[PDB]
């Protein structure tokens, strides 16, 4: 699933992540944007075996289990599918744990380079929430 | 502007693309982030990422920069990672 910038935020603010650990919404909608395309069913394989998953790419070494991977914990105790849904419950389920973790935001690449320190309620502008 | 750091392990995260390690100084306080990202990071420090646990030391390396935001904090890039306290069996 696709979903639209404004349709995301209501699903995200849905979902309780406006302000969670103190990152408001825009921050999360931000993420998506350039971890997934917004994307559900975006997928990654990095060069190291593990993959990213879903809306927010979640990491398969240690946040879900894909089975393809050595070593691999299983923190958010979930299969990697549940991440391909167009119900974002498990992706959000996941980023909680993974944002309170002790680095925030810190763990997503793309919030990092292209959200963090800028503008970030843009992403929620002309939005009906 | 490279620059050399020393001191314990706080916290590793392992994310996929962003490992994390948080190094911290003998009487605590600050713990500063040290990046290693998959585009970017040299490949043998993610070796040396995977056999670091807490409270290891560690002489890092690297690139150290500000923060983007306003939590007006430094990060750091390394190019070398070197673990100094005794060996586990």
């Amino acid at each position: 699933k696709v979903f639209g910038r404004c349709e995301l935020a209501a699903a995200m603010k849905r979902h309780g992540l406006d302000n969670y650990r103190g990152y408001s919404l825009g921050n999360w909608v931000c993420a998506a944007k350039f971890e997934s395309n917004f994307n559900t069913q975006a997928t990654n394989r990095n060069t190291d075996g593990s993959t990213d998953y879903g809306i927010l790419q979640i990491n398969s070494r240690w946040w879900c289990n894909d089975g393809r991977t050595p070593g691999s914990r299983n923190l958010c105790n979930i299969p990697c599918s549940a991440l391909l849904s167009s119900d974002i419950t498990a992706s959000v389920n996941c980023a909680k744990k993974i944002v309170s973790d002790g680095n925030g935001m810190n763990a997503w690449v793309a919030w990092r380079n292209r959200c963090k320190g800028t503008d970030v309620q843009a992403w929620i502008r002309g939005c009906r929430l | 502007t490279e620059v050399v750091v020393a001191g314990w392990v706080a916290s590793l995260g392992d994310y996929g693309r962003v490992k994390i390690v948080k190094v911290s100084d003998r009487e605590g306080g600050a713990a500063v982030p040290v990046y290693l990202e998959a585009g970017k990071t040299p490949d043998h420090l993610f070796k040396v990422f995977a056999e670091l646990s807490r409270e290891d030391v560690v002489v890092i390396k690297g690139i150290v920069e500000a923060s983007k935001g306003v939590g007006r904090g430094v990060e750091i890039f390394p190019s070398e990672i070197w673990i100094l306290n005794k060996a586990k069996a």
